[PDB]
């Protein structure tokens, strides 16, 4: 996908799955020619750290944080995918968007 | 806001003799106004293996 999309409710826990992402390779499955490694290479907002990407299983989790609509609602991430033993080229490669929104719940009673 | 380093749980000298941590300062607009300082946390030893007969 160009734009992967995700969301959760308020105070969804720390170190908890938010969403997953995927890429495909044209070399034979279950080999070094096709093992897919995943990283984040831009965040918005870039402080504090809010999430994590697993290199092998391609999942995105929150970090030690609970997220609230009422504190901040909308995040954007730029990811990259490459294969082989982790020797980066000098040539440019494609990257992907991930967008993640914190949903409002009625946690707050009207005063 | 202060740079106080902490360790988070106990650790065994048995298997760990040093970790290789790096400290870097940043602003809230992403600007980097200090060079990274690598610091080696050395682990230190106490008599905690028993002696055992052969």
């Amino acid at each position: 996908q160009d734009v992967f999309v995700g969301s959760v409710e308020e105070l969804s826990a720390a170190h908890t799955l938010v969403m997953k992402i995927n890429a495909t390779d044209a070399d034979e499955p279950n080999t070094l020619n096709s093992k897919i490694s995943y990283r984040i290479v831009s965040l918005e907002p870039a402080y504090p750290p809010v999430f994590y990407l697993n290199k092998d299983t391609g999942e995105i989790y929150t970090t030690s944080v609970t997220l609230d609509r009422e504190e901040h609602s909308s995040y954007t991430l730029t990811v990259e995918a490459r294969d082989g033993n982790g020797e980066v080229t000098d040539k440019p490669v494609k990257q992907a968007q991930v967008q993640i929104r914190i949903l409002d719940v009625n946690d707050n009673i009207p005063v | 806001d202060t740079g106080n380093l902490y360790c988070t749980r106990p650790v065994d000298r048995e298997q760990y003799e040093s970790f290789e941590i790096i400290a870097f300062a940043t602003t809230p607009d992403g600007y980097t106004p200090e060079l990274p300082l690598p610091l080696i946390i050395k682990i230190e030893d106490e008599n905690d293996n028993y002696p055992i007969f052969t």
